[PDB]
């Protein structure tokens, strides 16, 4: 019954005081015995005795009341391990990806309990501490968010972290703008976080990492808001169909609209208005929805007047408006009424633009079943207009606007969820094709809008079906461009090729990456039905082949996670597999298509590429680079010669000096590129560095081959003269940035932002990129030793080499003081085990006892570990 | 149940029950119409026609006459103009780029073998289609038709779309089947039976409504409907726009055949009237409605916005009893009728407005208020205004309960409650504020949110003026609801904290000064004017002399709205209320004399050289009130204002007088007088007072300048500007009059000014004054007049200028790097490149081609200087290749003709 | 690649000063080239327009993703209508 549960209280209440009158021992182990007992309240049941229900036994003990005079800051150094193990307890968790943009935790546990932490806390954070909540605001929010670059998808962080921030609101820490600015800083370029990871996301992972920007304190948000415009702008656009998420804009546009700079704020309110014109657009035929419509028009009067006229502004009208305008100037569809005795007649353009809407949208089965009737039959109405060639003297008129307008909806209607209207509609858009396929010259419009629309379709950034169903269509395309021409015409001017590869072409090359992405897709679809006809392959293959390089190094810049990079793997991976073959016809010089940016030539061959190829071996743009290192030896053996790489290159060198290589191995990259200049970087730092980091790694990487496949000598490769990289960019690295963090480059070269502080997902990439390159040296030095009993005597030149010695020391010691700080033994395991290999190359190398006077010379005792022993 | 319908069809169907020929089928259709079908009747009216088809001898029959599967292509081999529009949307390859100088009907038929090992976990032959390879062939009209019927229920917008177009195609046979007599004898009970829909639709559902409308548009003889009924469906429907094109297509198509054009005029009006674009009505009756001379002179000086002798015209109109015809038109009147009100109304002139609200009703000289549920006409037309101006003047404390008493005689009733509770809430709100009632008051706000989002969200997205014009009452309505919370919780009466806070909002969230026009200032005002009397009746620092302040500054606000959008009439009533009552606080007395004294000023353009002289004359005699001297010699603030209106005043009066120098004569004696007098060159030379009065009017502005300059740096800037600025305004104008003039006798006095600009302006620039950045080439060529001692000064001055001030100008800027005063701008334009250099770097190389230097040191220096930046771009020097790039683009031959030119 | 082969190449080249689109700027408050939009490519097409001097249509990629399409006018000094725009902002 009820009342005992005081009592309860009183009970466990008592029997911590006891455990505290020990003195000193305790923390470690209360702050332990709580946990293996949250982990049952976490672990309690839960559907989508209860995450609810412990809470206030949990909350009467982290309070502290006047329980002890009927210590008291201790019922909050509770509190205090509340964070001091929880936290610590992150590292308790593992969790990471195998069970088209969806994956899976590999360890449900280490989720499935951690998440009712999170809603468990989701009462047991929010409190003051009474304010002397100081020492973790900084800490906490600051572990919090280093490790959140652990699990994107994940929404409990930023759920706890929006907690904090709104606790921190209250507790004004960010107040004024050293713990507190330290934490500002972060915060501050946290506003180039999630607010810039926003493209990727997806429903609650979206959802709940929005509340966490919103929820930030104004005095931030007084910058750059450009940042914050999409946030704001998704919140509304997004929280009509999960209804408290809009919620959350409304506390922050309240807040803000205070607490902000009225003149810093007039000019953006422009962007924030128009997206609550749909909040108000229907009477429709967590709280109620319509606490919501209510809410917003609340806002719009204590906003003023003054502010309020931004909502009716044009551009407020533009991208609904454009379902106010016509479809075609002319009333196109003409049809006569057979009544029994005389006929009428209609023009049905007009019912179009209606019946596609109900046959896309309308809500009603009975409805919607008909509805497809009517435009399937329709559809054919107009292929019947377009074959109405009359014995007159007027051809049959334009359709393309309509075709346009028109075909795009079929391709949704086909996708369609609805078993029934697909299985008409699939088989449509194949008759379509099929048809439409058969013109004999270059730009058909109804053609161009076809195919433009169904590329449309395989751009799209939300619907993978459609790319997928698209993707059919495409290969159908190509399969039926290729079932409707002669050979001699087709040898000719494959007309459709052309026009379909010109702008496969040009969605390789946009820089936006889901415009990219369709576009492999494409090219893997069609794979299987190129490489048919002799000529496209003939014609069109080096071209394909050279754009799909550059649409990977355009990938770089971007996430992983889009896959592009798999994409793009096997689009080149089947040219490939094409080219294995085929060289036996591309040996033959002869006319083809100039692939973008070669000299212009009469005729083209095998060798022109590969030397192409060679140019690109020492550009910095990573999956490009393993490429074309890839595909230069699957490609020497079948030119004319056929003869081994080293035996191929014994020919060139010999023909234009170690000079030339190095010129592309360091001058590798556009024209003359000049990747030879060091100094530019080792003078002028600005985050450019890693531009810089990139392109030692590629001239790394570069090296990282051919002395590895021993393709050109050592005492050729490192070069008499002009080889700066290894001599200087290597050798400074080791001596005056690899003992350091960021700071020691952004000092003396350019500078380092602000008071000297920025972001981990800054520091991070530097860190983990920094940590990357002393792996490439170390391999490639090794490779040295390796292959020759000489190049020792190189590199002696270099004579101090010893600051590298220190590094490798350091790289045992505590190489966590510089790389297993990322997290992921999947890397940062096989290092050690790398690292370890060089060792026997020093073992059984003459430099044996510098090891030594690393350390044996220094560090060697046998018994302090004994010594540990009662404290272990 | 769907079987009902088709049993009740079983013979309505039938051949003789409704008829089986197409036309008298359409005839007898129009039978079909009773009320309880609206929103389904178009939907079932048309399906009767789609089985009248079914016995066409060809409705069973094929469309396509050929096998589609064969047979056909299409080619664009064409440069129509569609081409044009094609490449505007997204243009199409072309690639002839060449780089010197198997049956008919048939398809390349499979070849099964596959010529690899395939990716895993034979010869050319020729086909024709299998029948899953291409689509129906040939269709006939039978399937076209039949699937829409039980949609064309279920989506009436592709009903309405659909008769319509099935009936004006209707018509249209003929005389190769009807002739006259008969054609016209259908169309008589066509119209009379369009009507009858009208009449008699009380739902009134618009896609039926607008249907009736659209097909109306079709043919000449259906536009002759009843203009008023017309109206009447529009204004319920929300259909004013076809409302409109009806009408306009009326107007025109029966032109050549006056009496019903003037009723379908007045219509026509009142529907751009119901949707804000009064702008057309001023064209109607300007130019075809109106007829008097008198017409045109009061919506003119109302166009101006000064609705006083406007109304006042109106009024002397509708007053004269005899005219030259003794017949302006019964429609000018009532136009003049309406007209005159809202004149009353934007002038806030409550007791004329009730009063003609009513006088015109039937000689309830004993004031029956209920005469209005006589009419719809008077319901729509004097009801706003009544209501109106009652609850205004009963806000401004004024007792009469004939208005409660109205209203609760009208809640008696079903319309007479219902349409309050609707269109009027807010009002039934307020006045159970009134009656101190919290709950109904409550209630009635709570429906008036509901109310407005209805309301606005069935206004079409295209209205946007109307759209527009229903929003602002939106902050009326929350303040009427923050007002309701603050005082439905008992902790606001104890503490003066919350309410202190509370006024800081108000001030804080006023209407906008430019944009919201002046009624809808009036509202929120007195308003909260009210909301504030009532606090203060609640309680009673001194809450009650702090809602004084409020209620003071709030009518400054207002009285600024209404200076800024020219209602200087309206301002005048304001300023009558406060003209004594201000003269009690002290700064407030001063901010009374600022205001009226800026209002005479802004009055002071509008008008003639008398005219104005006589509208500044009398601030002379606030302005010489110096009992205020006290508070100017302690408040530097307003000390500063007071000079900088003193001079403007002068400047007024100067340049009236020297545009026409003897015009003083026009003024009465002891005027001309009071200006000599007070100019105080009694040399009585015009010249020599215009001289004097402008060196009088520089002293005020400098000294305003100086106090302006002092004590006045805050880590309000308004001010600062502005006196800069104006002293700045005056001494271009000056400096004008010397460039202007070859005879300079304003030599010793047009001395300082030169110099005197630069160090006010590029003060002001530092502020961000958006004007002095607009003025600023002005600097570029006065220094070129004023080269002696400008240079020196502008040059050690502008470094403490934001160099992202300038950009605009760069042009100018770089266009003088070659002669000396290059000297003011290097530094300048130096630091703009060294952050900004993708702004310079075309303004640059279009000067770089353009320079000629001096073969002197200062033409050295600067040559020097111009390499300095030259290769300070040619970093940039590496991109700018494109350059070049585009210039490739160019057609040769087009560079060659303009060379050979 | 017919009419201008240097477009039909331009890309992203490394240590490099980024190109901004033309004509970003105007003279308020201390503008922000790393919002102004960057160049990073072209459309293959060109459209050629009516009139005498058959100006050139082009379009840029932006860095940012959406597209500025532009005339190209050569051989024409374009500083007099250029200020007309001046005015009509005033």
């Amino acid at each position: 019954s009820p009342k005992m549960q005081l009592v309860c209280c009183r009970a466990i209440v008592k029997v911590f005081l006891a455990l505290a009158a020990k003195g000193p021992v305790l923390r470690n182990c209360i702050s332990t015995v709580v946990h293996q007992g949250l982990i049952r309240i976490c672990s309690k049941p839960v559907v989508l005795p209860t995450y609810k229900d412990y809470v206030d036994l949990f909350r009467h003990l982290l309070s502290s009341d006047q329980m002890m005079d009927s210590s008291e800051s201790l019922n909050h150094l509770l509190y205090d391990e509340f964070v001091k193990s929880v936290l610590k307890i992150v590292e308790k968790l593992d969790l990471t990806l195998e069970i088209a943009a969806n994956l899976h935790p590999a360890k449900p546990k280490d989720f499935s309990a951690f998440i009712n932490l999170v809603e468990f806390c989701r009462e047991i954070l929010p409190e003051k501490q009474a304010e002397f909540f100081e020492p973790w605001v900084y800490s906490f929010s600051y572990e919090l968010i280093l490790q959140s670059t652990r699990l994107p998808l994940i929404s409990g962080f930023y759920k706890l972290l929006s907690i904090t921030v709104r606790n921190a609101k209250k507790i004004k820490y960010f107040e004024g703008v050293p713990e507190k600015y330290s934490c500002f800083a972060l915060f501050v370029k946290f506003g180039k976080e999630v607010a810039v990871k926003m493209k990727q996301y997806k429903d609650e992972l979206l959802a709940s990492c929005l509340t966490f920007l919103l929820s930030l304190p104004h005095n931030i948000i007084e910058l750059d808001v450009r940042a914050y415009v999409p946030a704001l702008q998704m919140a509304f656009k997004l929280g009509l169909s999960y209804t408290p998420l809009a919620e959350v804009g409304l506390n922050a546009l309240e807040e803000w609209s205070i607490y902000i700079d009225r003149h810093v704020m007039q000019p953006y309110y422009k962007d924030i208005l128009p997206c609550l014109d749909g909040y108000l657009k229907t009477s429709a035929l967590a709280i109620s929805l319509e606490e919501i419509r209510i809410r917003v028009v609340q806002m719009l009067g204590s906003l003023g007047g003054q502010i309020n006229k931004n909502l009716l502004t044009v551009t407020s009208s533009d991208e609904m408006m454009k379902s106010y305008v016509a479809w075609d100037r002319e009333k196109r569809l003409s049809f006569a009424v057979p009544f029994r005795e005389m006929k009428p007649v209609i023009f049905l353009d007009v019912f179009l633009p209606r019946v596609t809407e109900l046959a896309l949208t309308a809500s009603d089965r009975q409805t919607k079943v008909a509805a497809c009737e009517l435009l399937h039959s329709m559809v054919m109405f107009m292929l019947g207009k377009a074959t109405q060639m009359p014995e007159g003297g007027q051809g049959a008129p334009p359709m393309y606007q309509l075709y346009k307008r028109t075909f795009p909806v079929l391709l949704r209607l086909a996708c369609d969820v609805d078993q029934v209207t697909r299985q008409l509609y699939e088989p449509l858009v194949m008759q379509l094709i099929h048809w439409f396929t058969n013109n004999k010259k270059f730009e058909s419009q109804d053609t161009v809008a076809l195919l433009e629309a169904i590329l449309d379709g395989i751009v799209d950034p939300v619907d993978s079906t459609l790319r997928d169903f698209c993707g059919r269509c495409i290969r159908e395309f190509l399969k039926w461009s290729i079932k409707q021409i002669t050979p001699q015409q087709q040898e000719k001017s494959p007309v459709n090729t052309k026009s379909l590869f010109k702008r496969l072409y040009s969605l390789a090359l946009h820089p936006n990456a889901f415009k990219r992405l369709g576009a492999s897709l494409a090219f893997n679809n069609i794979y299987r039905e190129f490489r048919e006809e002799e000529s496209l392959v003939e014609q069109f293959v080096f071209e394909a082949l050279v754009i799909y390089m550059e649409s990977l190094a355009l990938a770089h810049a971007d996430e992983k996670s889009l896959g592009t990079i798999q994409q793009c793997c096997d689009a080149i991976d089947h040219l490939c597999r094409i080219i294995e073959k085929k060289h036996v016809s591309l040996n033959k010089a002869k006319k083809r298509r100039l692939p973008r940016g070669f000299p212009p030539s009469a005729s083209l061959c095998l060798l022109d590429l590969v030397k192409w190829l060679l140019a690109h071996c020492g550009r910095p743009q990573t999956e490009c680079r393993h490429k074309s290192i890839e595909l230069f030896y699957k490609f020497v053996p079948l030119l004319p010669g056929n003869r081994s790489p080293n035996l191929w290159l014994k020919d060139v060198l010999k023909e234009e000096g170690v000079s030339f290589l190095i010129n592309t191995f360091e001058g590798g990259g556009c024209g003359q590129p000049s990747g030879i200049l060091a100094q530019p970087t080792l003078l002028y730092s600005l985050q450019a560095t890693l531009c810089w980091l990139d392109l030692l790694l590629a001239a790394l990487e570069c090296y990282n081959t051919f002395i590895g496949e021993r393709t050109v000598g050592a005492l050729q490769v490192l070069g008499t003269e002009a080889q700066s990289s290894l001599l200087k960019a290597v050798a400074f690295f080791l001596e005056s940035i690899a003992m350091h963090d960021i700071i020691a480059a952004e000092k003396c070269f350019g500078t380092g932002a602000a008071g000297n502080r920025t972001s981990p997902q800054e520091g991070e990439r530097y860190n983990y990129s920094k940590c990357t390159v002393v792996v490439r040296i170390m391999e490639f030095t090794t490779t040295l030793l390796n292959t020759s009993p000489e190049g020792w005597k190189l590199l002696k030149k270099d004579l101090c080499n010893t600051h590298l010695m220190r590094v490798l020391v350091q790289t045992l010691c505590e190489p966590a003081s510089i790389g297993f700080n990322i997290g992921d033994v999947q890397v940062m395991a096989h290092l050690p085990d790398v690292c370890v290999n060089l060792m026997k190359a020093l073992k059984m190398s003459p430099y044996k006892d510098i090891l030594e006077t690393h350390l044996r010379e220094k560090i060697t005792a046998q018994s302090i570990e004994e010594l540990c022993a009662v404290n272990l | 149940n769907p079987g009902l319908q088709l049993i009740i069809r079983n013979f309505w169907s039938h051949e003789t029950r409704l008829p089986s020929n197409t036309l008298d089928r359409l005839l007898a259709l129009n039978s079909l119409y009773s009320p309880k079908i609206e929103v389904h009747f178009l939907s079932l009216a048309t399906n009767f026609l789609l089985e009248m088809t079914s016995m066409s001898p060809d409705y069973p029959n094929p469309m396509f006459e050929h096998p589609l599967s064969e047979c056909e292509f299409q080619e664009y081999t064409i440069d129509s103009d569609w081409r044009f529009r094609s490449t505007v949307l997204t243009p199409m390859f072309v690639e002839t780029q060449a780089s010197q100088g198997p049956v008919a009907g048939q398809i390349r038929a499979t070849q099964q073998q596959h010529d690899f090992t395939l990716t895993q976990t034979q010869v050319v032959l020729y086909r024709s289609y299998r029948h899953g390879d291409l689509p129906d062939i040939q269709i006939k009209h039978s399937s076209l038709i039949t699937p829409l019927q039980a949609v064309a229920q279920r989506d009436p917008i592709i009903a309405k779309q659909l008769f319509s177009s099935l009936f004006s195609g209707i018509l249209k046979e003929m005389d190769k089947f009807k002739t006259l007599s008969e054609k016209n004898n259908i169309t008589q009970k066509l119209l009379q039976d369009f009507n009858r829909f009208l009449n008699t639709t009380f739902s009134f559902f618009p896609p039926f409504v607008s249907c009736i409308q659209d097909i109306s548009c079709q043919h000449a003889a259906l536009l002759s409907l009843d203009p008023a009924a017309v109206s009447a469906g529009c204004l319920a429907s929300l259909q004013q726009p076809v409302g409109i094109r009806l009408l306009e297509e009326a107007l025109l198509r029966l032109l050549p055949a006056l009496p019903p054009d003037v009723l379908r005029w007045v219509e026509l009006a009142k529907l751009y009237r119901s949707i804000g674009e009064y702008d057309v009505l001023r064209g109607i009756f300007t130019s075809e409605i109106g007829t008097k001379q008198i017409t045109q002179s009061a919506l003119l000086a109302e166009a101006r916005s000064d609705y006083s002798e406007a109304a006042k015209q109106y009024d002397e109109a509708l007053n004269k009893q005899d005219w030259v015809d003794g017949e302006p038109t019964e429609a000018e009147k009532d136009f003049w009728e309406l007209a005159s009100l809202d004149c009353y109304n934007h002038l806030a002139e409550w007791k004329s407005l009730e009063y003609c609200s009513t006088a015109s009703i039937d000689s309830e000289n004993p004031p029956d208020l209920n005469k209005i549920w006589s009419e719809p006409f008077y319901q729509e037309t004097y009801l706003p205004y009544m209501i109106r101006s009652k609850l205004k003047l009963l806000l401004q404390g004024e007792a009469d309960q004939s208005l409660l008493t109205f209203i609760d005689k009208a809640m008696h009733g079903e319309l007479q409650k219902a349409i309050l509770e609707l269109h009027y809430s807010q009002e039934l709100s307020l006045l159970y504020l009134l009656q101190d009632d919290v709950d109904r008051a409550k209630y009635y706000i709570q429906n008036g949110i509901q109310s407005f989002m209805q309301n606005y969200s069935s206004i079409d997205v295209l209205l946007h003026q109307s759209r527009l014009t229903k929003l602002q009452s939106v902050q009326a309505l929350t303040e009427i609801q923050e007002f309701i919370s603050f005082i439905s919780k008992q902790g606001n009466l104890s503490s003066q904290v919350p309410l202190k806070r509370l006024l800081n909002t108000w001030t804080n969230r006023y209407p906008d000064a430019k944009m919201d026009p002046m009624n809808i200032w009036d509202d929120i005002i007195t308003n909260r004017c009210f909301f504030l009397s009532k606090i203060e009746e609640k309680l009673t620092e001194d809450i009650s002399s702090l809602i004084r302040s409020c209620k003071f500054s709030m009518k400054m606000k207002m009285i600024d709205s209404a200076r800024k959008q020219n209602n200087f009439s309206l301002a005048m009533k304001l300023l009558k209320e406060l003209h004594k009552e201000s003269k009690t606080r002290d700064d407030w007395l001063v901010s009374w004399v600022q205001s009226y004294c800026r209002l005479s000023h802004c009055r002071s353009r509008s008008q003639g050289c008398s005219e104005q002289v006589l509208t500044v004359l009398k601030t002379v005699s606030l302005l010489d009130e110096n009992n205020v001297s006290s508070y100017l010699s302690k408040n530097i603030l307003a000390f500063r204002d007071q000079n900088i209106l003193l001079g403007t005043t002068y400047r007024i009066i100067a340049n009236a007088l020297s545009s026409e120098p003897a015009c003083l004569a026009e003024i009465e004696e002891d005027k001309a007088r009071r200006i000599l007098e007070l100019s105080g060159s009694s040399s009585e030379d015009s010249e020599k007072v215009i001289a004097g009065l402008y060196q009088r009017a520089f002293q005020h502005l400098s000294e305003a300048v100086q106090a302006a300059e002092e004590e006045a740096q805050p880590p309000p800037a308004a001010g600062v500007i502005d006196a800069y600025m104006t002293l700045a305004d005056f001494c271009d104008q000056q400096l004008r009059k010397e460039e202007e003039n070859a005879s300079v006798i304003d030599s010793a006095e047009l001395q300082a000014y030169p110099a005197l600009v630069v160090e006010k302006m590029l003060k002001a620039l530092k502020l961000n004054s958006n004007e002095a950045r607009l003025k600023f080439p002005r600097l570029l060529q006065i220094i070129e007049r004023y080269p002696e001692e400008t240079l020196s000064l502008m040059t050690k001055e502008i470094s403490s200028v934001p160099c992202w001030q300038f950009i605009s100008w760069i042009s100018h800027m770089v266009a003088l790097l070659d002669k000396d005063q290059a000297v003011a701008v290097q530094h300048s334009v130096e630091e703009i490149t060294d952050n900004y250099p993708q702004a310079i770097v075309y303004p640059f190389i279009i000067s770089s081609e353009s320079y000629s230097f001096k073969d002197t040191s200062t033409g050295h220096k600067n040559k020097e200087f111009v390499a300095r930046i030259k290769s300070k771009l040619d970093q940039g020097g590496v991109i700018q290749d494109f350059i070049n790039a585009l210039d490739q683009l160019s057609n040769p031959e087009l560079l060659f003709k303009d060379w050979s030119n | 690649k017919e009419c201008s082969p240097w477009m039909s190449d331009f890309k992203v080249e490394f240590l490099r000063n980024e190109l901004e689109i033309p004509g970003q700027y105007d003279g308020r408050g201390k503008p922000l080239p790393e919002y102004h939009v960057r160049i990073a490519g072209f459309d293959e097409r060109v459209t050629v327009m009516a009139s005498l001097r058959r100006p050139k249509r082009i379009i840029i990629r932006g860095h940012d993703e959406r597209e500025h399409p532009f005339l190209v006018k050569g051989g024409e000094d374009l500083r007099q209508d250029q200020r007309v725009e001046q005015l009509f902002q005033v």
